[PDB]
C-alpha cells in the first residue's frame, strides 16, 4: 500500500484523456474542492469576484456552443449546483443546453436548487419556473407541469377552473376557458403576467389539438406570428421561440387538413 | 496490344505511343519504350513529311529507346528530331506552336518501367494538374511506396488522372511470380540439361523482341555461355549486354527468332539453319517464357511446368499482374484512372468497374431537393353538403379569437 | 458544348458543326476523333433507358449522323468519317 | 503547492472498473487496469488507517463486494499484462 501519489495521479489522468465520463467526473471533483479550498484561504469579497467571474465563464459555456457535448453540458450544470452562488445561471440558457443535449435531468435539478436556495434572496423565480416547466413538458411530465402551472405561473380562477376541466379530459370546456381569458379585458384585481398568457395559448393550442379541430388550431397557431390578418408562413423561422411553439402544431395542421 | 489513342485529355497537345490520325497536330511527341504496338504511326509517310517541315517537334525518349529506335535504318530519319531525357530528371519541355508563336511549358519526369531496355513513366505537370502515363510498367507489391519522384514530403503526390497499363487487369491473372523465381528455374532446367553433353542445347521461343534480356544476361553470367541472336548492333553502346550475346550459331544456349521456327524445332533443328556440329545430332529442348498460357490453367501449375519430352513453358511477364495493379492504383490513389489496354477476355466495363472503386471518388452527395407545388387535386371533392339534425349532438365549439400582434 | 449531362448529344453537336469548318483536314481528324468517341461511348452502354435515349439521339433528323453523311458526301476530305460512321452504324 | 482539495475516489470505480473490464482500446484498458490498481490500493490503506480520534476506519465492505469480482474477472483475463498484474494482487 506505500504507493506514491504520482502512481495514483498519473493513471487518472491518463484514463481522463481518453474517457469523457471519467474527465466529466474528476473536473467536478476537482473544480469543487478547489472551490471549498478558497474559503479556508481568501476573503469575502474576492470570493464574491471569484464567483461572478465563475458565472460569467459559464454563461459564455452555455451561450457559445454549437455540439452540445452531453458530457460537458451535465459537468458545468452538476458544478452548478452544488455551489450556491453559481445557481444564477441563465435560465434560458440553461433549457436551451438541455433540450439540445437530452440532458433534462439535470437542468431539472438546476432550477430546482436555484428555486429553493436562492427564494429568499419578468421577476428571475417565474423565468426560472417557466423553464422548469418547459424542461418537464419535454420529458413528458404533465402532472407536474399542472401542479407548477397551479401553484406558481396561475394567478386567477379562470386558469384553476381551465386546468380542472383539462385534469378530467374535458377540453372543449378547457378551450373555451382559455378563449375567455384570452380574450377578457376588464380585469378587477390585476392584468395576467405575460407567462400566463403565454402559458394560456400554448394550453388553449394543447386542447385544440387534443379536440382534432384543425381549422381552430391552424388559425391559433399562426394568429400570433404577425401583424397582417392573412399571416406570412415564413415569419416562423424568424424567432426559435416560434421554432419551438408554434412550429410542430401548424405543420401538424396543415398536414391534417391536406 | 496498346487502346491508348496516344492523347491525354488534360494535355492534348501531346500524344504518347500513338502517332496515327489525330496526333499529327501535336505539339511533343512522346515513346515509352521500343515495342510495336506502341509505335503505330511512327513510320507514317504523313509524319515523314510533316517532320521535314517543322523545326520545334521532337520526339522525348529514354536514352536505351533512343539507341534501339535509331539503329534500325526505317527509323533512322529521327535521328535529328530525338531528344533523349534522363530518368528522376524533371525538364522542362516548351510546347512551341509552328504556326502561331504561342508557347507552353510543361515539366516531364521520367521514372523507370522495368519492363524492357528503355521503358519508362511519362509524369507531367502543369496548368491541368499532374499526369501520370504508366506505358507497360511491371511492378511487385510494395514497390510503389519506393518510388522517389512520386511523393513529396513524405506523402503520395496529388495525381488527376492516371493512364496505367491493365494488360493482366482481371481475376484470372491474380499473382504472377516474380520474374526472379523464372529466372531461377529457367536457369536450373538449363544447367540440369546441358551439363550432360556439349551437344545438348536449349532454345529460348522468346516473342517479344526486347524485354528478355535480362534472362540472357543472367543466364549467361550463371553458366559462362554466350546466348545466340539474330542481330546484336542494336545494343553495341550497351556493353552489359552486348559481352552476353554472340552470332555465332556454335553455342548451346540459342534465342534466336523465325516466323516458321515452330516447324524446324520440330524437325530438331534451331532457327538458325544449324541443325547439327560435326555430323554429331543435337538434342534440343525448347522453353517458352510467355503469360497468357498460364492464365487459363484449371488447377495449381507451377512456375516451368513440361508440355513435352522436349517442351517446357516458363512463367516470365513484364506486366504486372492484377493484384500489383491494384496495390499500385491504391496506393497512388489517383482521381481518375484509365486503361491502357484492354484484356483478351476481359471487356471495357468490367475493367472500369474493377478500377473505379481504386480510384479517389470518395465524394459523396444528397440527391437534389425535388419540390413540390400546385398539388395535384384543385377542388375540394371531399366537401359535404353539411345537412344535419343539431340536436342529437352537443353545440358546437365556437371559434377563436386571437389579438395578439407581435 | 454546354449539353455535356449527355456527351452523345453535345459530340453529336461538335461533329455537325465541323462540317462548317471550311472542310479541311484538321476539322476531318476533329471530327473522326469525335465519332470514335460517340461510338465507343454508344457500345458500352448497357442500361436500356440510356440505351434508348443514345439510339433516339444518334439517329434524329437534325444532328444525327444519317444527315450528317447525306451533307458530307460532297466532301472528299471526309471519306475516314463516313467509313467509322458507317462502321458504328453495323 | 499551497492546498489540498479533498477527492473522492469512489465515484470513479465503477466507470473505472467497466473500462478495465470491457474496453476496446488497448491504451485505454491498461490505464485503467493501472489506475484500478492503484485505487485497490488506496481502499487498503484507508481502511488500514485507524482514526486517532473517537471514529474507526470506514468499512469499505460495500465497496469490497463489487470490486472484488472484477480483480477476480482481470486476474483470469485473456491478457497477458493484465493478467500478471492481477494474479500477484489477487
Ligand atoms: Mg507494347
Ligand atoms: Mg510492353
Ligand atoms: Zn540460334
Amino acid at each position: 500500500i506505500q504507493i506514491k501519489h504520482s502512481s495514483l495521479i498519473t493513471p487518472l489522468q491518463a484514463v481522463a484523456q481518453r474517457d469523457p465520463i471519467i474527465a466529466k467526473q474528476l473536473f467536478s471533483s476537482l473544480f469543487s474542492g478547489i472551490l471549498k479550498e478558497m474559503d479556508k484561504f481568501k476573503t469575502l469579497s474576492e470570493k464574491n469576484n471569484i464567483t461572478q467571474k465563475l458565472l460569467q465563464d459559464f454563461n459564455r459555456f452555455l451561450n457559445t456552443t454549437f455540439s452540445f457535448f452531453p458530457p460537458f453540458v451535465s459537468c458545468i450544470q452538476d458544478i452548478s449546483c452544488q455551489h450556491a452562488a453559481l445557481l444564477s445561471l441563465d435560465p434560458a440558457a440553461v433549457s436551451a443546453g438541455c433540450l439540445a443535449s437530452l440532458q433534462q435531468p439535470v437542468g431539472i435539478r438546476l432550477l430546482e436548487e436555484a428555486l429553493l436556495r436562492l427564494l429568499p434572496a419578468l421577476p428571475p423565480d417565474v423565468l426560472r419556473w417557466v423553464e422548469l416547466a418547459k424542461l418537464y413538458r419535454s420529458i413528458g411530465e404533465y402532472d407536474v407541469l399542472r401542479g407548477i402551472f397551479t401553484s406558481e405561473i396561475g394567478t386567477k380562477q379562470i386558469t384553476q377552473s381551465a386546468l380542472l376541466a383539462e385534469a378530467r379530459s374535458d377540453y372543449s370546456e378547457a378551450a373555451k376557458q382559455y378563449d375567455e381569458a384570452l380574450n377578457k379585458q376588464d380585469w378587477v384585481d390585476g392584468e395576467p403576467t405575460e407567462a400566463e398568457k403565454d402559458f394560456w395559448e400554448l394550453a388553449s393550442l394543447d386542447c385544440y389539438n387534443h379536440l382534432a379541430e384543425w381549422k381552430s388550431l391552424e388559425y391559433c397557431s399562426t394568429a400570433s406570428i404577425d401583424s397582417e390578418n392573412p399571416p406570412d408562413l415564413n415569419k416562423i423561422w424568424s424567432e426559435p421561440f416560434y421554432q419551438e411553439t408554434y412550429l410542430p402544431y401548424m405543420i401538424r395542421s396543415k398536414l391534417k387538413l391536406l | 496490344m496498346s487502346s491508348f489513342e496516344g492523347q491525354m485529355a488534360e494535355y492534348p497537345t501531346i500524344s504518347i505511343d500513338r502517332f496515327d490520325r489525330e496526333n499529327l497536330r501535336a505539339r511533343a511527341y512522346f515513346l515509352s519504350h521500343c515495342h510495336k504496338d506502341h509505335m503505330k504511326g511512327l513510320r507514317a509517310p504523313t509524319l515523314k513529311r510533316r517532320l521535314e517541315c517543322s523545326l520545334k517537334v521532337y520526339l522525348y525518349c529514354s536514352p536505351v529507346t533512343k539507341e534501339l529506335l535509331l539503329t534500325s535504318p526505317k527509323y533512322r530519319f529521327w535521328k535529328k528530331r530525338i531528344i533523349s531525357i534522363e530518368i528522376e530528371t524533371p525538364t522542362q519541355i516548351s510546347l512551341v506552336d509552328e504556326a502561331s508563336g504561342e508557347k507552353e511549358e510543361i515539366v516531364v519526369t521520367l521514372l523507370p518501367a522495368g519492363h524492357c531496355p528503355g521503358s519508362v513513366m511519362f509524369l507531367f505537370q502543369g496548368n491541368n494538374g499532374t499526369v501520370l502515363y504508366t506505358g507497360d510498367f511491371r511492378l511487385a507489391q510494395g514497390e510503389a511506396a519506393r518510388m522517389e519522384l512520386l511523393h513529396s514530403g513524405g506523402r503520395v503526390k496529388d495525381i488527376q488522372s492516371v493512364y496505367l497499363d491493365t494488360t493482366f487487369c482481371d481475376p484470372r491473372f491474380y499473382q504472377i511470380p516474380s520474374r526472379e523465381e523464372c529466372l531461377s528455374g529457367v536457369l536450373e532446367l538449363v544447367r540440369s540439361w546441358i551439363t550432360r553433353s556439349p551437344y545438348h542445347v536449349v532454345w529460348l521461343n522468346c516473342k517479344a523482341a526486347y524485354g528478355y534480356e535480362y534472362l540472357f544476361t543472367n543466364l549467361s553470367e550463371e553458366l559462362g555461355v554466350q546466348v545466340h541472336v539474330n542481330k546484336l548492333d542494336m545494343f553495341r553502346n550497351m556493353p552489359e549486354i552486348l559481352h552476353h550475346l554472340t552470332t555465332d550459331r556454335n553455342t548451346q544456349i540459342h534465342a534466336c527468332r523465325h516466323p516458321k521456327a515452330e516447324e524446324y524445332f520440330q524437325w530438331s533443328k534451331l532457327p538458325c539453319g544449324i541443325t547439327s556440329r560435326n555430323r554429331i545430332p543435337l538434342h534440343i529442348i525448347s522453353i517458352k517464357p510467355s503469360t497468357m498460357w498460364f492464365g487459363e490453367r484449371s488447377r495449381k501449375t507451377n512456375v516451368i511446368v513440361r508440355t513435352g519430352e522436349s517442351s517446357y513453358r516458363a512463367c516470365f511477364s513484364f506486366h504486372s499482374s492484377y493484384s500489383e495493379i491494384k496495390d499500385f492504383l491504391s496506393y497512388l490513389c489517383p482521381v481518375n484512372a484509365y486503361p491502357n489496354v484492354i484484356p483478351v477476355g476481359t471487356t471495357m466495363d468490367k475493367v472500369v468497374e474493377i478500377l473505379k472503386p481504386l480510384c479517389r471518388s470518395s465524394q459523396s452527395t444528397e440527391p437534389k431537393y425535388k419540390p413540390l407545388g400546385k398539388l395535384k387535386r384543385a377542388r375540394t371533392v371531399h366537401r359535404d353538403s353539411e345537412e344535419e339534425d343539431d340536436y342529437l349532438f352537443d353545440d358546437p365549439l365556437p371559434i377563436p379569437l386571437r389579438h395578439k400582434v407581435p | 458544348m454546354a449539353g455535356s449531362g449527355a456527351g452523345v448529344r453535345c459530340s453529336l453537336l461538335r461533329l455537325q458543326e465541323t462540317l462548317s469548318a471550311a472542310d479541311r483536314c484538321g476539322a476531318a481528324l476533329a471530327g473522326h476523333q469525335l465519332i470514335r468517341g460517340l461510338g465507343q461511348e454508344c457500345v458500352l452502354s448497357s442500361s436500356p433507358a440510356v440505351l434508348a435515349l443514345q439510339t433516339s439521339l444518334v439517329f434524329s433528323r437534325d444532328f444525327g449522323l444519317l444527315v450528317f453523311v447525306r451533307k458530307s458526301l460532297n466532301s472528299i476530305e471526309f471519306r475516314e468519317c463516313r467509313e467509322e460512321i458507317l462502321k458504328f452504324l453495323c | 503547492r499551497e492546498m489540498k482539495p479533498v477527492i473522492f475516489l469512489d465515484v470513479f470505480l465503477p466507470r473505472v472498473t467497466e473500462l478495465a473490464l470491457t474496453a476496446s482500446d488497448r491504451q485505454t484498458k491498461v490505464a485503467a487496469c493501472e489506475l484500478l490498481h492503484s485505487m485497490v490500493m488506496f481502499m487498503l490503506g484507508k481502511a488500514t488507517q485507524m482514526p486517532e480520534g473517537g471514529q474507526g476506519a470506514p468499512p469499505m465492505y460495500q465497496l469490497y463486494k463489487r470490486t472484488f469480482p472484477v480483480l477476480l474477472r482481470l486476474a483470469c483475463d485473456v491478457d497477458q499484462v493484465t493478467r500478471q498484474l492481477y494474479e500477484p494482487l489477487v
